[PDB]
């Protein structure tokens, strides 16, 4: 099976930073895709094929990475963005990426 | 018709093997190659076109078998590379006609590795 | 046997040769390019796309200096940022595949250079002419 | 590719009875010209390879008529009308039209004890 | 646009089992997968399985065999032949089956795959 | 001469790729047996009998199967002529009617029906007057809308169908693809071709093999093989929705058919209109069945676990399961044999396990007679029974296969056969074919001048 | 801005400047004339029909000197009662919709003497390289 | 028909001159009689045969005409 | 005829604030290039206009960072960052591809006391 390690666990910034976060794979020469979910809301595409948004979605969303390593960067932080990540490879999924509010 | 003579080869040594053509013209007949294995029997491996200098080959055979011929001397050249234990064989040099038939043959320069 | 130099005057079977030899056996690419109720409306429609194609070939070709020639010689010179490579290894190491996809951004600029010197050829042939 | 296969592999024929050996094509040897290029290879021992026949129908010069061949462009086969000693040799099926050309395997007729 | 409306929540007993309708409009029905997954909470997403409505052709996960089972209903009618119907039916519950069940379209995209879910249903909340 | 004149070169051999319209060419031999006896054998060109490939050298062109157009026009020119083969023949409208149904005479044992004796009313040839008058449906069309019961067909809910004419034979002929003027039709020639990416033997041709035109689900018949080895094809292979499609090697060999003695007869529902009917059974009742050979099919199977441990790893249990579920046509083995439309259920061949080191398979089979493919609105057809006890026989040149997997790292793969889209039983034979177009309009540097 | 020179070179731009300065973009309506279930059978027959006028067009101007030049020379001299106004008004003042309708009765007169011309001239080309 | 006219010398000539000669075999008849006296069809019909023959040599010799023209011009 | 209205028409907005006028253009403004030919004016008084960006994106060289521009080709319209005392005069939407050129009307941004 494919086994998506995801790191950090809990990233806690303020608005206007620039997050990343990067999903570790255990096979190589794949896609990846990455969620966005808010809390009590519907799940949302961000990023598939590993570069490429999705319908509806800012540019301040970058994704990159090649073989294990994939990164998500989100630079210039909005109020609402602050939510849970999940990587998607397949039908494997990540665990979670929760974004939090610092002070 | 006028050949080389057979080789003792070592696995991994580069190889180059003529028949000469005398009498016939090089702007009218085409050579070919061929293997002769206890085997697979017949098999073939490419050609010459002298006037043109370039043609395609048996795509087992490409890569190690490279074509050259000297128009002037009509004196056509094979070359092996990284030769194996298994070119046992019966080479033969072969002459054709366009829309025709195998002309003359060479008797056969065999290569014992 | 049907033998092997008839792959080169074949349709297409100069692809993988050199440059240098291509030349010779140009012409059956252009003579294979143009003989060759709804299923009679699809393959009239693309037998008149296949004509309306070489007769746009061919009024490209007209409005230079070679209107009827397959090799043909022009009045412009090679900027050497195009391709920067010497004679030798162009006309006998390259194919034409390769060669095509090493030009692919300039050839615009020159088709219009190729036009500007048909036009200056026209109106100094006519200033040639008019003094008589 | 178009490899072929030979049925039989060895007949030992006694001196003057028929012979007769089939080639199977895969794919359909035509070319633009209509005759079907094949040739019929016989090898006496230790020599160059000859030509029995040309396509089906024609022949080689500087051959009996002891041989014939049949074909229609799927299956091919020969008749060889009498036997002699010379007709001892390793006969082969050759094709003309497609790249690589391919070979059928070889046989050998022999005696009769 | 494509809409997924799915059924309200439901409660169940242990043992009993849950269908849960997925209706999508929009696009024809005929020519794109439906996918179906589940959030466990505290435990992340597990996919389910996916069916193709030109047929019906299905396929489940492993760790599910001998326990869901899933249909469609297609429209038969000229005038909207665009709207179309899932079933989900999902049997041998347990208290571990509490859970969000969701149903996903493939992106609409000729360069993204079939695993990237751009449109969602709007989430059935099955407690057991 | 350190300055180079740019000189035009017209009739140059380089491609690009594009994607274009492709006409069809029949084989005249099928003109001998002429009047509309199978489709387009007067919809379509006759070939050239002198088919010449060129093989090229020294080149490479990258091929992908998956992104292919041919096959996608293929899926579309059936699809159009398949319908355009139905228009003049008769429209069922006025069969649609209230059946009254009982058992057909047999030794019933309460557990099978699968045949039923339908009386009903009819038209004439006049429009006044109206006959009773008997038929044989199958079980599968027949739906009891609520003494002896009380039936209609399953079609009189959605759509009335065209019937078809039995002129018209439903078996394939070969269909070749001549490419038109100005472009070309290149062919990969690579025995080791996996399906995506270069194949460094390629060969133009202008018109392309044979390709018979099967319609079937679960294992796909009568399909050009492979020559060294059976091989396996996919797109990603570590993903779920694409189909993982097979080629044999060696072709096994199926046997099917159907040992009811129908008797077929005609029922006049409308002037120059006339109905077959299933008349009667004479002989006996005995249920239409399929036969491969058990010991070549446990060595096509050990062929293809040999060819999958390579994608997989050397060590997992490879298992065949059988169908998940679904629509009929999907799970049950779909074909055509004689001109009539078997369903033969296939999982007495998929079962197996697999670790690391004379007899024959019956497989049932049901028949409809109304089937529906390619699933439109509101067309089927009613494949009317033909006279008399039929079988075929046929080479199984593949199989589509299907993986599943969600999580839990087992060591097995279980493997089911799949269907589902009609394309992928043509992307097994357009697969080493790509379409490109010639720009015969180069450019290059050589030293000459034009006189003035 | 795009530039008022864009619309000399654009399509059909020249049609109010003079004759003196439409020769110059004289190509552009040269290449905008050819490449631009009952529906289709119309656009087809329309498409037909314009490399028919093309076509038509291209063998008129072969059969006189100049088979693949947009500009020519000819033999033939100017009755002066065609049109009797000196080079430089036709050239600097006259748009070449006032002279079409001072011509128009003359034009067929005009193709007779080229056909005539071109002929005379074959038959001098044969005669001059018959001595050899 | 144009384009088996264009490459040869003549693109847009009715009458053309090239560079091949007469094999005496082809028609053994001397410029009076076949300028004077025959017809277009009598005269397609005795040779009939020998045009692709014909068609090769010219398609021969505007080839070798071209690869002269080249050399010719290279040198400058 | 494309002609042009500017709304505003006159917006005094103090040192540092965002301003924003918007142009509507009747007809699209497309070119064969593909790209708006759409070209933003000032002009400070008694003097000759200067060029505040290009299409919409590039921006005329010479030119501060304070002025950014969006349209999408039918309503088009401006963001200044910062105000300053040049950025006092007299603004202009101009038009690129039809003829004749159109203009805007004319803003003046002024001071708030
Ligand atoms: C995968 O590929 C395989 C290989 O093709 C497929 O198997 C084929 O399926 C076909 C079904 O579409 C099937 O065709 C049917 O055959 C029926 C059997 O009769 C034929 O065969 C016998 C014995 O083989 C033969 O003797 C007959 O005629 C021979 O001689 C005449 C001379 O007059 C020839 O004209 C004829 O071509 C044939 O020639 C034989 O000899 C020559 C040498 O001289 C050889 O060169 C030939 O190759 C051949 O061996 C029969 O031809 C037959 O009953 C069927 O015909 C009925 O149906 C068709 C419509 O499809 C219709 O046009 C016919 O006229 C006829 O209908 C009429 O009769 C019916 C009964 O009375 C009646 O109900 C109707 O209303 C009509 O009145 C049809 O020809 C074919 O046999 C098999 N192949 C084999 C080897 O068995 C397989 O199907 C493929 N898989 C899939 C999934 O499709
Ligand atoms: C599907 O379902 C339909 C009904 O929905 C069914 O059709 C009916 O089949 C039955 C047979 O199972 C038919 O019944 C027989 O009909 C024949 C023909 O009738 C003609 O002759 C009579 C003579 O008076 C005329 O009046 C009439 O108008 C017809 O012209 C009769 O001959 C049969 O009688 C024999 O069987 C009786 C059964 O009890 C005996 O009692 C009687 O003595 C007769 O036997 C004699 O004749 C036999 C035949 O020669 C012979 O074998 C015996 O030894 C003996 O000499 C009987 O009435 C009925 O008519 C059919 N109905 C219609 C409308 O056609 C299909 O058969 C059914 N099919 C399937 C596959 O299930
Ligand atoms: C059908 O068969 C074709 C082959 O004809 C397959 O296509 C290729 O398959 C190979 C392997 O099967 C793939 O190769 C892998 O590529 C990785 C990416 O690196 C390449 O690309 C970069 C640029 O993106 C280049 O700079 C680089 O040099 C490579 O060319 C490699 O990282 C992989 O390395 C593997 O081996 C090393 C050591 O051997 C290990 O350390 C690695 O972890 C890894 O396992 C590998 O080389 C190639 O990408 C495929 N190409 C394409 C176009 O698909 C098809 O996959 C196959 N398809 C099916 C359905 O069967
Ligand atoms: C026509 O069809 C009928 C269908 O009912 C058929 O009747 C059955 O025939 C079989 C065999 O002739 C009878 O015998 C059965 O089969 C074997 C014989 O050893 C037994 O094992 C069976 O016992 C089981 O079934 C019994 C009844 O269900 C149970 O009581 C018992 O415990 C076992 O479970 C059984 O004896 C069978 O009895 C009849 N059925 C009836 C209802 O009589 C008939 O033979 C067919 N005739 C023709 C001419 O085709
Ligand atoms: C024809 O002209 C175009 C325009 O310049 C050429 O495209 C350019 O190609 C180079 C690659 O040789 C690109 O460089 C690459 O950029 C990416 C960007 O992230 C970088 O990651 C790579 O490492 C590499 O440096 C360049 O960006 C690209 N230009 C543009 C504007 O995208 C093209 O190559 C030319 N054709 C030929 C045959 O040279
Ligand atoms: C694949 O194989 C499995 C078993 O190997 C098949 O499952 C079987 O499905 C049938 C019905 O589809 C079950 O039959 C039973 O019939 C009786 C009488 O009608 C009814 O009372 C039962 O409720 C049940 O329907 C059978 O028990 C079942 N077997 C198992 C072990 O569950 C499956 O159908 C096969 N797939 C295909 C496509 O054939
Ligand atoms: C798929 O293949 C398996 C074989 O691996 C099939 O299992 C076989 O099932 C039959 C009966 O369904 C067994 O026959 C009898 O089984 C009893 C036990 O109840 C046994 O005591 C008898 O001696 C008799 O053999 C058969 O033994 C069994 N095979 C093995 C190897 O045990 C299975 O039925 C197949 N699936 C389908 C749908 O056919
Ligand atoms: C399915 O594929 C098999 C290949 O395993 C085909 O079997 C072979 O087909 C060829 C020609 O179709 C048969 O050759 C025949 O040889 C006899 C010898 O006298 C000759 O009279 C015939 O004209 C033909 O050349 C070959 O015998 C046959 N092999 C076997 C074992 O039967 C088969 O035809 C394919 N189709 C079907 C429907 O099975
Ligand atoms: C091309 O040639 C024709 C043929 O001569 C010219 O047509 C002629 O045009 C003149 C006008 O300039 C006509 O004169 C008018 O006649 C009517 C008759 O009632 C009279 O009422 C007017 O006052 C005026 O005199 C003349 O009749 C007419 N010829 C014929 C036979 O109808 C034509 O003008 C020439 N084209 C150009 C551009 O000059
Ligand atoms: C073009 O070449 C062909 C090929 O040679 C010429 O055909 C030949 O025509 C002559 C007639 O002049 C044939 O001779 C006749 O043969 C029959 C055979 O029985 C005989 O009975 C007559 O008395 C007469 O001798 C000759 O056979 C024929 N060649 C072949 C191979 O059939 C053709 O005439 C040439 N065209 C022209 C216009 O000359
Ligand atoms: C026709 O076949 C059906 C199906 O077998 C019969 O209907 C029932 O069959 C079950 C056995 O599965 C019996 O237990 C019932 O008693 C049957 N119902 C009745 C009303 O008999 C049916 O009997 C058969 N015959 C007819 C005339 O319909
Ligand atoms: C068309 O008729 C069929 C046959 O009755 C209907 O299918 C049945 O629908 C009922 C209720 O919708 C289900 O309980 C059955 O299981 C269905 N049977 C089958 C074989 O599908 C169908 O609903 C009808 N459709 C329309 C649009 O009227
Ligand atoms: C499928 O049917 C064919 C034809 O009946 C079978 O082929 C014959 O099989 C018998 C033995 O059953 C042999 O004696 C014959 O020599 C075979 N003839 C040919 C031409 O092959 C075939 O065996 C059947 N296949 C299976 C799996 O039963
Ligand atoms: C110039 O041409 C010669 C062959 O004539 C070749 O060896 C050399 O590499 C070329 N120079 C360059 C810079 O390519
Ligand atoms: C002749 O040309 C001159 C200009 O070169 C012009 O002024 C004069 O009017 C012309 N004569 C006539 C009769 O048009
Ligand atoms: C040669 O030409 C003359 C006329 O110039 C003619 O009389 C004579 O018959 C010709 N010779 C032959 C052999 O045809």
């Amino acid at each position: 099976e494919i086994v998506l390690t995801q790191s950090p666990g809990i990233l806690s910034l303020s608005p206007g930073e620039t997050a990343t976060l990067f999903c570790k794979a255990s096979q190589g020469g794949n896609a990846m895709t990455w969620y966005q979910k808010r809390r009590g809301q519907v799940p949302r595409l961000l990023i598939y094929d590993t570069s490429r948004r999705a319908s509806g979605v800012p540019d301040r969303f970058v994704g990159s990475g090649s073989g294990t390593d994939f990164f998500l960067t989100i630079n210039k932080l909005d109020r609402e963005d602050f939510a849970v990540y999940y990587c998607q490879q397949f039908e494997f999924f990540g665990l979670g990426s929760e974004l939090e509010v610092h002070r | 018709l006028q050949q080389s003579g057979a080789d003792l080869v070592r696995p991994g040594a580069s190889v180059t093997l003529s028949c000469k053509a005398s009498g016939y013209t090089f702007t009218d007949y085409e050579m070919h190659w061929m293997k002769q294995t206890p085997v697979h029997g017949l098999e073939w491996i490419g050609a010459i076109v002298p006037e043109t200098g370039y043609t395609a080959y048996n795509q087992k055979f490409k890569g190690k078998a490279i074509l050259t011929a000297d128009k002037s001397s009509n004196t056509v050249y094979m070359q092996f590379r990284s030769l194996t234990s298994e070119d046992s064989a019966v080479y033969y040099c072969s002459r054709l006609k366009l829309l025709g038939y195998f002309d003359v043959w060479g008797t056969g320069t065999t290569v014992t590795v | 046997a049907v033998g092997i130099g008839a792959v080169f005057l074949g349709f297409l079977g100069a692809a993988g040769s050199t440059m240098g030899a291509a030349s010779m056996t140009l012409t059956v690419q252009a003579r294979n390019l143009l003989s060759g109720t709804v299923w009679g409306i699809k393959q009239l429609q693309a037998r008149v796309l296949a004509v309306e194609r070489y007769l746009r070939d061919q009024q490209l070709l007209g409005i230079w200096g070679c209107s009827g020639k397959l090799i043909c010689c022009t009045n412009v010179p090679w900027n050497s940022s195009w391709s920067n490579r010497n004679l030798s290894e162009i006309w006998d190491n390259m194919t034409w595949l390769q060669w095509d996809k090493e030009i692919s951004n300039y050839t615009q600029i020159i088709y219009g250079l190729l036009e500007e010197s048909q036009n200056q050829q026209e109106k100094n042939e006519q200033d040639l002419l008019a003094l008589d | 590719d178009v490899l072929m296969t030979q049925t039989p592999l060895s007949l030992p024929v006694s001196l003057g009875d028929q012979a007769s050996i089939s080639c199977k094509s895969s794919q359909s040897i035509v070319y633009k010209d209509g005759n079907s290029y094949l040739e019929w290879y016989l090898q006496k021992v230790g020599q160059s390879p000859k030509l029995l026949i040309y396509r089906v129908s024609n022949r080689f010069s500087g051959v009996p008529d002891r041989f014939s061949g049949s074909g229609s462009g799927t299956d091919f086969t020969l008749k060889i009308s009498r036997v002699e000693a010379e007709d001892l040799g390793v006969y082969y099926c050759f094709q003309g039209t497609h790249l690589p050309y391919t070979f059928g395997g070889g046989t050998k007729l022999e005696m009769k004890r | 646009q494509v809409q997924l409306v799915q059924s309200g929540a439901v409660i169940k007993t242990p043992g009993s089992s849950v269908k849960i309708s997925c209706r999508a409009s929009g696009y024809n029905f005929r020519d794109y997968s439906i996918h179906w997954v589940r959030l466990i909470p505290d435990k992340g997403f597990e996919w389910i399985g996916w069916i193709k409505p030109l047929w019906g052709a299905v396929s489940y996960a492993r760790q599910l065999q001998g326990r869901v089972s899933m249909t469609r209903q297609l429209s038969q009618d000229p005038d909207d032949p665009d709207w179309g119907v899932a079933y989900m039916e999902f049997s041998g519950l347990t208290p571990a089956d509490t859970a969000e069940y969701f149903c996903v379209r493939r992106g609409s995209c000729d360069y993204c795959g079939d695993f990237p879910w751009q449109y969602w249903g709007q989430g059935t909340v099955v407690v057991v | 001469a350190e300055n180079l004149w740019v000189t035009v070169y017209y009739g140059v051999p380089v491609w690009k790729d594009a994607e274009t319209t492709l006409f069809c060419a029949s084989d005249a031999k099928a003109y001998e047996t002429e009047k509309h006896n199978v489709w387009a054998t007067h919809a379509c060109v006759p070939t050239d009998p002198n088919p010449q490939e060129i093989h090229l050298e020294n080149v490479t062109e990258e091929f992908n199967m998956w992104k292919n157009n041919m096959v996608e026009q293929m899926h579309t020119d059936i699809i159009s002529l398949w319908d355009q083969s139905l228009k003049p023949c008769v429209k069922l409208t006025p069969l649609c009617v209230t059946l009254q149904c009982t058992n057909v005479t047999n030794n019933i044992t309460d557990m099978r029906g699968e045949l039923k004796n339908c009386s009903f009313n009819m038209t004439t040839e006049l429009r006044d007057k109206k006959q009773k008058v008997y038929s044989l449906f199958y079980r599968l069309d027949v739906v009891q809308i609520n003494s002896n019961k009380e039936y209609r067909l399953i079609n009189c809910n959605t759509s009335a169908c065209t019937q078809a004419c039995p002129k018209v034979s439903f078996e394939p002929i070969p269909i070749h693809y001549c490419a038109p003027a100005g472009f070309a039709i290149l062919k990969c020639k690579d025995k080791k071709f996996n399906g995506t990416g270069p194949c460094p033997s390629v060969s133009t041709v202008q018109c392309t093999h044979g390709i018979k035109p099967v319609v079937s689900t679960q294992l796909l018949l009568n399909g050009s093989l492979a020559e060294e080895e059976v091989m396996i094809r996919s797109e990603n292979i570590t993903n779920n929705a694409k189909n993982i499609l097979v080629q044999f090697n060696t072709p096994v060999q199926i046997n099917c058919t159907r040992p009811n003695n129908n008797t077929r007869k005609s029922i006049r529902i409308g002037p120059g209109q006339a109905f077959y009917a299933t008349g009667d059974i004479i002989g006996d009742i005995r249920q239409a069945h399929c036969n491969v050979s058990k010991a070549t099919w446990n060595e096509t199977l050990g062929k293809v676990v040999k060819q999958l441990r390579k994608h997989f790893g050397n060590n997992t249990i490879i298992r065949f399961a059988n169908s998940s579920g679904g629509d009929l046509e999907v799970t049950t083995h779909s074909f055509n044999c004689g001109g009539e439309f078997f369903y033969c259920n296939t999982s007495g061949l998929f079962n197996s396990t697999w670790i690391s080191n004379n007899d024959s398979i019956t497989l049932p089979c049901r028949i409809k007679q109304i089937i529906n493919m390619w699933q439109r609105i509101g067309q089927c057809m009613y494949a009317p029974p033909i006279q008399g006890v039929i079988r075929c026989v046929s080479n199984i040149t593949g199989l589509i296969l299907t993986r599943d997997g969600g999580s839990t790292n087992s060591t097995t793969e279980t493997f089911r056969p799949g269907g589902g889209d009609m394309r992928d039983n043509w992307r097994s034979e357009l697969y080493k074919y790509k379409v490109v177009k010639i720009e015969p309009l180069g450019v290059a540097p050589t030293r000459c001048k034009r006189r003035v």
